[PDB]
């Protein structure tokens, strides 16, 4: 059915990570 | 060994404690495959949490916070082990430490905990993390710390089941209005992503975002030099224009459509697809918003992407075309016809994606229904390019809705 749609799968796949480890020397 | 490390970390001599905690931290922060499960099983979590209480030894607090940060950066079960050992109230305490590095590492650890999910987030929120977190935003904050603060704000905004409390959004939004002016790429990308997570949360959240006055500062980021900013902005404002005509119009009044030529022609196909999604959410509005799209000289670019783009962009362009027919006037649809929309529109009728087929058929149906006299001419164009043969074939499509509509169209317009 026609009309506005929310963000679709596969769009903006480069989201900021939910979790980050602190790595020595990185 | 882990046994010795745990033993020495339980010690009452804080020099030995510190050495052992640092050894655990080293195990946890040397590569990207830390042995989190082994360190949890060894029983170190309560010891690290206890180390967080040592105001007399900031080094021990910092190293324990670092170890716990990395444990919490793992799977939900590992983050939850950190939460279960009562780490959160002690991290909140460390947020008011006089030593900057202790504060920063506590912010980081809380970021991982908050990132695990909405229930963890809401636990941390209920204990009062937001105001202390935001209090670090001042001219003297180091840029690395500010990047961590903004990432934590992303994590506070992003989960939807449930979304963050309204009070938390009201506290966060003024900080985002401050940070959207930063020129550090990392901070700006994370700020715009947090905004996008708010604008995807519902009409009420969208209205909160609009009422904050930030949209005029968000829209121009569609033409930022950094493509990561551009795509984050595309997501934030695109979510806005998924809402009502009035909210969409708030976005259009900032000259949004001006920024889209450089996005429809972008070398990256994913950007073309996202831009066309945005535009399809514009063409689904009222006649004035359809006309905004037309007046911006965007339709030929949309039709070119419908014809020659990758299949994902073609799908989004099929949506944009068909959505134009919802409230578009006969003269607007006529403009589309003038621009050779029919051949590529119809070419999309043989794809495997049933949703695209349905969208195209609905659009053609609305186009024919709208044209009172020109119906015969438009039918001649549909036949010319092979579209009619494609509809006839769709009569034998697996999908109920598709073949029903194919019958309807043929009967109502190709049976004279």
């Amino acid at each position: 059915c026609l009309g506005r749609r929310v963000v679709q799968p596969g769009m903006f796949a480069d989201y900021p990570p939910t979790k980050k480890a602190r790595v020595l020397l990185r | 060994s882990l046994e010795a490390i745990v033993q020495n970390a339980s010690s009452d001599n804080q020099g030995i404690q510190l050495s052992a905690v640092q050894a655990a931290r080293k195990l946890l922060s040397s590569d990207r495959n830390p042995p989190i499960d082994d360190l949890i099983k060894s029983g170190i979590l309560p010891i690290l949490v206890h180390c967080l209480e040592r105001d007399d030894n900031p080094s021990l607090q910092f190293e324990a916070a670092w170890a716990l940060t990395n444990i919490a950066s793992g799977t939900s079960e590992q983050t939850q082990a950190v939460v279960q050992s009562n780490a959160v109230p002690l991290f909140l305490r460390l947020l008011h430490s006089p030593h900057q590095n202790v504060c920063e590492q506590a912010v980081w650890a809380l970021g991982n905990i908050i990132g695990d999910g909405p229930q963890c987030r809401d636990y941390v929120i209920s204990l009062g993390v937001v105001k202390p977190l935001l209090s670090f935003i001042s001219p003297s904050i180091p840029i690395t710390f500010l990047r961590n603060v903004t990432w934590v704000m992303v994590n506070l905004c992003r989960h939807k089941d449930p979304p963050p409390p309204m009070e938390t959004i009201q506290e966060i939004l003024p900080a985002l209005c401050v940070l959207i002016h930063h020129t550090d790429v990392n901070i700006l990308v994370d700020t715009v992503w947090a905004l996008s997570y708010l604008t995807d949360a519902g009409n009420e959240q969208i209205q909160m975002v609009i009422d904050s006055g930030i949209v005029p500062h968000l829209v121009p980021l569609l033409s930022h030099q950094e493509v990561k900013v551009q795509t984050a902005a595309l997501r934030a404002v695109g979510n806005i224009v998924t809402g009502t005509d009035e909210q969409t119009q708030v976005v259009l009044n900032c000259d949004a459509l001006s920024h889209f030529p450089a996005l429809l022609t972008h070398p990256k196909e994913k950007i073309n697809k996202e831009a066309v999604w945005f535009l399809s959410n514009i063409t689904a509005g009222n006649q004035q918003q359809v006309q905004a799209v037309i007046d911006a000289n965007l339709v030929p670019m949309i039709i070119h992407l419908l014809d020659k783009g990758d299949f994902g962009t073609q799908k989004e362009a099929a949506w944009a075309i068909s959505n134009l027919t919802i409230s578009g006037r006969k003269d607007q649809v006529a403009y589309l016809i003038q621009q050779n929309v029919i051949p590529p529109f119809c070419n999309l009728l043989t794809v495997k994606d049933a949703q695209v087929v349905q969208v195209v058929l609905d659009g053609l149906s609305n186009i024919l229904k709208m044209a009172e006299d020109e119906a015969e001419t438009i039918g001649n164009l549909i036949e010319e390019c092979g579209g009619l043969e494609k509809i006839e074939q769709l009569q034998n499509h697996e999908n109920e809705d598709i073949y029903k509509l194919a019958y309807e169209i043929i009967d109502q317009f190709f049976s004279s």
